[PDB]
């Protein structure tokens, strides 16, 4: 990598000979284990927990408006 | 001595005062915000009005000479004496909880500073 | 691989025991976009810009979607006088009172200026905005992960970048907008104002429509084309055509062979370009805020007073924020450059420039606020003839009341814009000048005393954002350029708050005055602003306390949301006071006691609880202060201008 | 020039800066060996001939390529100056501690500053650029030159012989005596200045106070002019039994350790 | 003059010496730590009080302690640049 | 010219303080009555219904906005019917919360128990996760299976917590934790 390219690059080395019929997939090389690990992050996990709790409260308020059963 | 015992368990004092202040502030602020939302949304009935039944009980049983609330006692004094004691209602509960929050937070800061004058792990 | 590196910052945070603290989390957030100097810095910057463009496209698509589905845009087209609402509110909790929310963003007037008459067009624009956002995200990905380094765009390819922006982006966009106006925005507004139905916009591009129905090229068309809602669009089209022509011609008639960034590193070059760009964008926002009510350009815009007020205030706030950020990034670029010898004249006149600005700020402050306090004192003492007013010592702004010049075939803007100014305008304008000067003083001081100062002589070794140098030399808190931006943000808040207060009171005063009736033609003073905006008490009574009735009596009405946001803004502003007045050490000791309480119950969190760092505490306090003040003004202005207009 | 700088000499504008600092700030004094730590530490002496006061140097060859700035010291308003004398290997650019940029000479270089902090910052910058022999001097009002920074010739980062420890306290930071323990002494408000012997003595004294089972009553003084009160307690027997108790307690305590 | 003290816990890092912007701390030989060197402060009169030396001390708590003395401020301790008291 | 309403005290010189046992109940208090027959509460309900109907009248019959306001009106009617069993003063009409401890309509004991159980569940789940994940890595990186295991296993917090408290596995000995002794106690 003599050409200065950023880390985690899906770019082929720009120092190539005559036109190459090569396969260079421009899509992130993500991993299922990596994706699951990322969605288990404290920010992600706790924001998902907060969203779930908020939505559960929303549905309880919708189907049981006010505190009618106090 | 007394002060040495207070200093040795200063962590307990500060932590419990912090819990008291957190509870009082959370609940007073939350009830006030709930009442704000209910009054704003045109539904003043759905406010959380916790009747100050303990202070009303004290007032009726010990101070008042006529049945004003009727809880604890309902006797009327034959020869009452006069004063300017206010008659409490629902809002006074929240206001007294705000007062308790303020007093406890002030005591928390003062006690925490005085007891950490002997040193914290940052100093 | 890439997914593994997505949480790479968190993995590095947990890898070392030194980064297993909450302070590490706050640093991870604070250093999020602080792209460190590296071979891929320019790639990172450009990709971040493209991602932000995609985010803005998402926002535009959402706004058009709300206009299409959750707005009374068609009813507003049939009757512009109705309240523009574009945000339905579902019946959850008890919020049903505010179900139609009067949107004051001016999207209805904008869309009418764009020739949009059907909600299907808004749906199409929302879909294409989502498509454009997807394309921008794809491009940002590509540039970050597979593209050129972009390191030559600010130093080597700056001529190409500037020329492309001058000709292609700016000129061709203005020309294309002029074409859009002339072809579908003028004819649609003609057929709407005349009430003769509007065909499909593409049918206007037929060469058989009004384009060739009549070849007359002046104000004469079918029946009587006397619509004055339509003429601003004609002027806008002419302006865009002329601007495109002059941009294209001057771009090839300009040198552009002078890049002042040869002597700056790539990171410092990026920061300086960002600073100058922020300055330009902020002054453009302020100029647009002034011109929105200075000149009518959108159909039925001046009639919708809440929209005018919201546009003015929002763009003033954005301009102030960007003007502060301009100096912020100038300071960042100066302090983070290895050899920033370019600013040698100003770093060697450090004390001269700073002290002259200090005298200017002192003079302006004492004079302006002394005029105000003198009026307060004289009115309190019952001496109205000793005040500074029209019926007293008159501070008439003479320099305002003259624009006469040789005509040479001109008109309209050859005067004071048909408005007379008085003592109150003079005093409030000097208050504005003083507050602007003080904000500039703080920002310029932060820039100049960024690498070294008489107090601390190695401030360049301390980088841009540091809490202090220590309690020595009497105390050196808040010496950093970051802290100077931190104080300049407060002073920008003060300046813009006074500016928007002046605008809002003048606007309400003019609305009341034009509500004379028709017969009432001696407005005397009246002009509640002109008669009362001469005292601090006058403001406190006739503007704040007087207009607060709308926002505090909004409970049970659709403006109850404004009332609640008023309260929440006060709450956040006092919480800011909490963060700003206090210090890190106390909270650290309190957290020590709380953490002992945790350890006593075998809880023991390993991400050690640390209170916010000094700079983090200042930043949180400033964020809450700006949020609370701006939200209070937002709720107050919107409730006052919607209830009363 | 009279508008550029005041017409009067720096000494005239100073007035009685001395004989008032000795009165306004009697605490502000240097120890007998200011740049050094021990009296028998060579104490190299330099004079105005070696490092002259800046007002006596105009266009000196040893000055760096500096264009002047508003951030320098206050001529005619301050009389104290700090000078740096460093020798270069090549002519390169450096940041002045008062902002701005100067270019070093090929050989000897000489700069003047007001505060020693500026000189130390410049020394740090130069040593970061691989420069030795950075000598920092101080110029007084009367022209006496004091040699500083590598005072004993060796930079303080490197340990050198003949350097007596100064302000070294032979215990941990929190082993200092408490202010209440040092009350009514000269070290009441400054317990960090107390001796190790004094700190240990007061820390033992507070423990001694908290043992009232064996603490001595310390009989009342005889202040009244009348005859001694007969009382009902013999102080001699109490003193003897307290001597016995002290002896036995010390024996037991030393047996414990 | 802000008094600066050195304690037994010093381990001869020399970081406090390198962090001082006024050359207050100084490395003396000693026989208390493995480094056989201990910081000393023979030029406290130059101490501004910035506590950079305390920021660079790696021990559990500060083997070098800067005690600010606001009642004994000096032009060297106050960092005066435009006023001379000598 | 008059002062604040003067209240009348009990000149209780009898030497005894009598607390009426029959007055220790909400139904026996003369300042709060059930909302069903509270005239002020009924007036509040009528005003709310009238305002809702006025808001509804703005939108034409059969529109979506009309249906939304109609659902709001139905919700208000059902809420009023439910609140008729509450206790609301005698001059305010706003339903009150009785925090004495009596299990009544609008009381506090059942909500207190529900909240305390839920938040003891939350705290015990967090504490169990921290005890079974003694690692900052697993704190920043949530072990989702183990986290949810602890969350769903904390349902038995009230009894497990007390068993740990009485068996010494809940609290920590003061000599084994970081306690503040910088004063050299
Ligand atoms: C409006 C301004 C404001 C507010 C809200 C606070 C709040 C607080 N201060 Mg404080 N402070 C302020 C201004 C303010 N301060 C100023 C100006 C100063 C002077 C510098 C100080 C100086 C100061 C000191 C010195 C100390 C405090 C302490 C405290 C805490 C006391 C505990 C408490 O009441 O918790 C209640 C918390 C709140 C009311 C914050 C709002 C929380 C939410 C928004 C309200 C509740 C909503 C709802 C119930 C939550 C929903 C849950 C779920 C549905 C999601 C609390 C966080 C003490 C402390 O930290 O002890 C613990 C303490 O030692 N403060
Ligand atoms: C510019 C950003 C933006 C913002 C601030 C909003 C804000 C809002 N949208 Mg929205 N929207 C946006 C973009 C945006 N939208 C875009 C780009 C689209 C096109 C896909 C939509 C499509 C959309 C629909 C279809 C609806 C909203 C609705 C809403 C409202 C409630 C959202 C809700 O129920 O949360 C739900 C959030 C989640 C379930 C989390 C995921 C709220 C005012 C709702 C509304 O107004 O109800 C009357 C509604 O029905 N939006
Ligand atoms: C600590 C303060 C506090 C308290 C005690 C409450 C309590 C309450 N609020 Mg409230 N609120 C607060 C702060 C607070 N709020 C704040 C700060 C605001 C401003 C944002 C509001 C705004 C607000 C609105 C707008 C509404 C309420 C409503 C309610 C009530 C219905 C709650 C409900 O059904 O939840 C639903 C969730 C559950 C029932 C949880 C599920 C049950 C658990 C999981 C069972 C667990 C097993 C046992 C309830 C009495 C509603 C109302 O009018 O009721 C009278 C309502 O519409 N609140
Ligand atoms: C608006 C900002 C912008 C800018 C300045 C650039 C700049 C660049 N892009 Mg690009 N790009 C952008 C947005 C942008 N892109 C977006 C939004 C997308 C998503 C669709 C892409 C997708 C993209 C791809 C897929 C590629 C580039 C490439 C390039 C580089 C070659 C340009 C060139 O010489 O062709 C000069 C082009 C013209 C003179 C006319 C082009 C006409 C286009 C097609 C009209 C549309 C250049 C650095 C290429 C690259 O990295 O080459 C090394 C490359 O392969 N870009
Ligand atoms: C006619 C061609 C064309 C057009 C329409 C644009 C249009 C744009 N460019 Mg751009 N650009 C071009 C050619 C063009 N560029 C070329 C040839 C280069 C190489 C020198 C660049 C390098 C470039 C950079 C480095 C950046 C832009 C950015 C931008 C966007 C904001 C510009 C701004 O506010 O100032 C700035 C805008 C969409 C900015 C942006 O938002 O990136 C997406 C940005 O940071 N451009
Ligand atoms: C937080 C950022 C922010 C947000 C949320 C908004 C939000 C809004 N802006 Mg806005 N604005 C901002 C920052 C922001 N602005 C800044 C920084 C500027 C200064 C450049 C402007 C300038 C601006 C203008 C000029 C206009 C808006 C308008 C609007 C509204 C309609 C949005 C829309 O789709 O119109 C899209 C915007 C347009 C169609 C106008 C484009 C005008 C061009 C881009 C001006 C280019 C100036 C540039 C310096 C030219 C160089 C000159 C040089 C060659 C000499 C909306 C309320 C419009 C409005 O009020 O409508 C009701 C409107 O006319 N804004
Ligand atoms: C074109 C606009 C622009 C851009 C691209 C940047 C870019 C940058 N700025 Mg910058 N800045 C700008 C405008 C801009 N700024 C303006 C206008 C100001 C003045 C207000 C500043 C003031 C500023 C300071 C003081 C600092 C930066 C820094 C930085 C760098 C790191 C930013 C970071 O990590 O933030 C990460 C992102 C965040 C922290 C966002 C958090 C949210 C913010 C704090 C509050 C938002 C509240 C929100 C609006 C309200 C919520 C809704 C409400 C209803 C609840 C980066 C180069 C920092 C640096 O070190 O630069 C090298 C730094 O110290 N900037
Ligand atoms: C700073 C703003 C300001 C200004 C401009 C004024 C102005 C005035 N006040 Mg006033 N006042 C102020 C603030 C201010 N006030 C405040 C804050 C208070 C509250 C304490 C008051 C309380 C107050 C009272 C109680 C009274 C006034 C009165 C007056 C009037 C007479 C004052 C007088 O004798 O002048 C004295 C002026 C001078 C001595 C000259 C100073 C200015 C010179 C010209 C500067 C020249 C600089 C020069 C150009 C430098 C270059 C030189 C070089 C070229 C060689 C005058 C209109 C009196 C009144 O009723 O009159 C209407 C009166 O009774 N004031
Ligand atoms: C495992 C989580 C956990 C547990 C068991 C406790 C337990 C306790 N905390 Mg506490 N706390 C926590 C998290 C936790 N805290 C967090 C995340 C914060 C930062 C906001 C605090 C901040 C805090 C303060 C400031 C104080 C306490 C206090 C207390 C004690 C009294 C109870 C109380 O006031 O709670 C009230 C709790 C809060 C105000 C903050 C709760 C924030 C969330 C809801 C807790 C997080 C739960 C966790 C993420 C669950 C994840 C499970 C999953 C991983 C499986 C008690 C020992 C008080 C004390 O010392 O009294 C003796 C006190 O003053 N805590
Ligand atoms: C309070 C305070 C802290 C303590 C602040 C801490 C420890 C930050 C942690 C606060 C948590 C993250 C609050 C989380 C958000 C709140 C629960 C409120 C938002 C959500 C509600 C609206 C529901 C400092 O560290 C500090 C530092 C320097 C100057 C001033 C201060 C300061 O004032
Ligand atoms: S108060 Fe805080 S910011 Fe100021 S010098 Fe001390 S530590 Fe630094
Ligand atoms: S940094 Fe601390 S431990 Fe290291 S030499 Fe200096 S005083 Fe001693």
């Amino acid at each position: 990598r003599k050409i200065p390219a950023g880390p985690y690059s899906v770019s082929v080395e720009p120092l190539r000979d005559g036109a190459t019929n090569e396969v260079s997939i421009v899509t992130p090389p993500i991993s299922s284990e990596g994706v699951q690990e990322y969605l288990s992050l404290a920010p992600v996990f706790f924001m998902a927990l907060a969203i779930f709790t908020s939505g559960f409260a929303i549905e309880v308020l919708r189907f049981f408006p006010d505190t009618r059963y106090w | 001595d007394l002060v040495g015992k207070l200093l040795a368990t200063k962590a307990t004092v500060i932590s419990t005062l912090s819990w008291i202040t957190l509870f009082l502030g959370f609940h007073a602020t939350g009830l006030y915000m709930h009442n704000d939302a209910m009054a704003a949304f045109g539904v003043p009935q759905k406010q959380i009005i916790i009747e100050p039944v303990f202070a009303e009980f004290i007032q009726q049983v010990f101070f008042l000479g006529t049945p004003v609330y009727g809880l604890g006692s309902a006797a009327v004094s034959s020869t009452p004496t006069l004063s300017f004691l206010p008659i409490i209602s629902g809002g006074d509960f929240l206001v007294h909880h705000a007062i308790a929050l303020g007093l406890h937070t002030t005591v928390l800061v003062l006690i925490k500073g005085a007891l950490d004058s002997q040193g914290s792990y940052l100093f | 691989d890439f997914s593994k590196a997505a949480f790479g910052s968190a993995t590095g945070l947990v890898a070392k025991a030194a980064s297993q603290t909450t302070t590490a989390i706050w640093n991870l957030h604070a250093d999020a976009h602080d792209f460190s100097n590296s071979s891929y810095l320019s790639k990172q910057v450009f990709a971040a810009n493209l991602a932000h463009i995609g985010v803005v496209f998402i926002w535009l698509s959402g706004m058009h979607f709300h206009g299409a589905y959750f707005s009374n845009y068609l009813d507003w087209l049939q009757d512009p006088s109705i309240a523009p609402t574009a945000q339905q509110v579902s019946n959850i909790a008890n919020q049903s009172v505010l179900n139609p929310i009067r949107v004051t963003s001016g999207f209805f007037n904008l869309w009418l200026a764009e020739g949009i008459t059907s909600t299907y067009q808004l749906k199409v624009i929302a879909a294409f905005g989502l498509i454009a956002s997807a394309l921008c995200f794809l491009g940002s990905y590509f540039h970050m992960h597979s593209s050129t380094s972009f390191t030559r765009v600010l130093n080597t390819k700056l001529t190409s970048l500037s020329t492309h922006h001058l000709v292609g982006l700016l000129g061709l966009g203005s020309l294309a907008w002029a074409g859009h106006l002339i072809h579908i925005s003028l004819p649609v507004n003609i057929l709407l104002n005349a009430g003769v139905a509007v065909p499909s916009p593409h049918s206007l591009l037929s060469s058989k429509a009004v384009a060739t129905i009549v070849e007359q090229l002046s104000f004469s068309a079918l029946t009587s084309s006397d619509g004055y809602v339509w003429q601003p669009l004609v002027y806008s089209a002419m302006h865009h055509f002329a601007l495109a022509l002059v941009l294209i011609v001057g771009s090839i008639f300009l040198s552009t062979a002078s890049n002042p960034l040869m002597s700056f590193t790539v990171g410092s070059s990026w920061h300086l370009v960002l600073g100058v760009q922020l300055f330009v964008t902020g002054t453009a926002s302020v100029l647009y805020a002034q011109m929105s009510n200075a000149y009518p350009v959108y159909p039925y815009l001046l009639t919708d007073h809440p929209t005018v007020v919201s546009l003015f205030v929002h763009h003033m706030w954005i301009g102030g924020f960007f003007l502060v950020g301009a100096f912020a990034h100038l300071s960042i670029g100066l302090v983070r450059d290895t050899l920033p010898q370019s600013f040698s004249v100003v770093l060697t006149q450090r004390d001269i420039i700073l002290g002259h600005l200090t005298w200017v700020v002192a003079f302006l402050g004492v004079h302006s606020f002394g005029l105000y306090v003198h009026n307060d004192t004289m009115q309190a003492l019952g001496r109205p003839d000793d005040m500074f007013s029209d019926n007293a010592i008159s501070l008439l702004p003479v320099f305002a009341r003259w624009s006469t010049l040789t005509l040479n075939s001109t008109g309209s803007a050859v005067s004071v814009l048909g408005v007379e100014l008085s003592t109150a305008d003079f005093m409030v304008t000097h208050i504005h000048a003083f507050t602007i000067h003080t904000t500039v003083l703080i920002l310029v001081k932060g820039f100049l005393y960024a690498r070294s100062s008489r107090l601390v002589n190695d401030k360049y070794k301390l980088d841009f954002r540091y809490p202090c140098d220590g309690p020595g030399r009497g105390g050196t808190c808040q010496i950093s350029p970051w802290d100077h931006v931190f104080l300049g943000l407060f002073w920008m808040y003060n300046s813009i708050s006074v500016v928007i207060f002046h605008f809002f009171w003048e606007y309400q005063s003019n609305l009341a005055s034009i509500k004379a009736s028709a017969g009432g033609s001696i407005r005397a003073l009246a002009s509640d602003f002109e008669l009362n905006s001469i005292n601090t008490n006058g403001w406190l009574r006739n503007f704040l306390w007087s207009g607060a009735a709308q926002v505090i009596q909004s409970y049970g009405s659709p403006l109850a949301a404004y009332g609640l946001t008023f309260l929440a803004s006060h709450f956040v502003w006092a919480l800011s006071l909490m963060f700003l007045f206090s210090g890190r050490g106390y909270w650290q000791e309190l957290i020590e006691s709380v953490l002992w309480a945790h350890h006593k119950l075998y809880v023991v969190p390993h991400i050690q609880p640390r209170a916010l760092s000094i700079t983090s505490g200042r930043a949180v306090g400033l964020t809450h202060y700006l949020l609370g003040g701006i939200g209070t003004t937002w709720s107050f202005f919107l409730a006052r201008i919607v209830a009363t207009a | 020039a009279v508008p550029n700088t005041p017409k009067s000499s720096p000494d005239t504008l100073a007035g009685n800066r001395t004989e008032a600092s000795a009165v306004s700030r009697p605490y502000d004094k240097f120890n007998v060996n200011y740049p050094l730590s021990s009296p028998d530490q060579a104490r190299t002496e330099v004079t105005t001939k070696e490092i002259p006061r800046p007002e006596d140097l105009v266009d000196s060859p040893k000055f760096p390529l500096f264009g002047g700035s508003a951030n320098g010291y206050m001529s005619k308003a301050t009389r104290e100056r700090h000078a740096i004398t460093w020798t270069a290997k090549e002519e390169t650019t450096f940041e002045m501690p008062t902002s701005g940029w100067a270019m070093m000479n090929k050989g000897e270089n000489l700069c003047y500053f007001r505060k020693k902090e500026q000189c130390i910052a410049l020394c740090k910058q130069l040593r970061s650029m691989k420069i030795n022999d950075v000598k920092i001097y101080r110029l007084s009002k009367d022209g006496t030159v004091t040699f500083l920074h590598p005072s004993d010739g060796v930079f303080p980062e490197k340990v050198n012989k003949g350097r007596v420890p100064v302000n070294f306290r032979p215990f941990t930071v929190c082993q200092n005596a408490k202010q209440g323990e040092l009350k009514f002494t000269e070290y009441w408000t400054k317990p960090y200045e107390a001796d190790a012997l004094t700190t240990l003595f007061v820390k033992a004294r507070v423990a001694a106070y908290n043992d009232v089972v064996n603490l001595f009553p310390l009989p009342n003084p005889k202040l009244t002019s009348g005859p001694a009160e007969p009382t009902s307690v013999d102080y001699d027997a109490l003193t003897k039994e307290a001597m016995e108790g002290q002896k036995k307690r010390i024996e037991a305590a030393m047996a414990s350790v | 003059a802000h008094a600066v003290k050195i304690y037994d816990t010093c381990i001869g890092c020399t970081l406090c010496v390198r962090a001082c912007p006024t050359d207050v701390i100084e490395m003396v030989p000693a026989t208390v730590n493995a480094a056989k060197q201990v910081a000393s402060t023979p030029r406290v009169e130059d101490c501004v009080g910035c506590k950079r030396c305390e920021t660079a001390c790696p021990t559990d708590f500060l083997s070098i302690r800067v005690y600010l003395q606001e009642n004994e401020e000096t032009q060297y301790s106050l960092g005066l640049d435009l006023a001379d008291w000598s | 010219i008059d002062t604040a309403p003067v209240t009348k005290m009990k000149n209780l010189k009898t030497g005894t303080v009598e607390v009426d046992q029959t007055k220790l109940s909400v139904k026996s208090w003369g300042h709060m009555e059930p909302c069903g027959q509270n005239k002020k509460f009924q007036k509040r309900i009528k005003d709310e219904a009238f305002k809702l109907k006025k808001r509804q009248d703005k939108y034409a019959k059969g529109s979506a906005a009309y249906a939304g306001v109609q659902e709001v009106i139905d919700q208000a009617k059902d809420t009023a019917k439910a609140y008729e069993g509450r206790w609301c003063g005698k001059k305010d009409g706003l339903p009150r919360v009785i925090a004495t401890g009596e299990v009544t309509r609008g009381g506090i004991v059942t909500p207190a128990l529900m909240f305390l159980y839920t938040t003891g569940w939350i705290g015990y789940a967090g504490r169990s996760y921290l005890l079974r994940t003694k690692d900052a890595a697993k704190e920043i990186k949530i072990d989702v299976p183990l986290a949810l295991t602890c969350m769903t296993s904390a349902f038995a917090w009230p009894v497990y917590s007390w068993q740990d408290i009485t068996n010494g596995r809940f609290v920590a000995k003061d000599t084994e934790i970081r306690v503040q002794r910088m004063h050299m106690a």
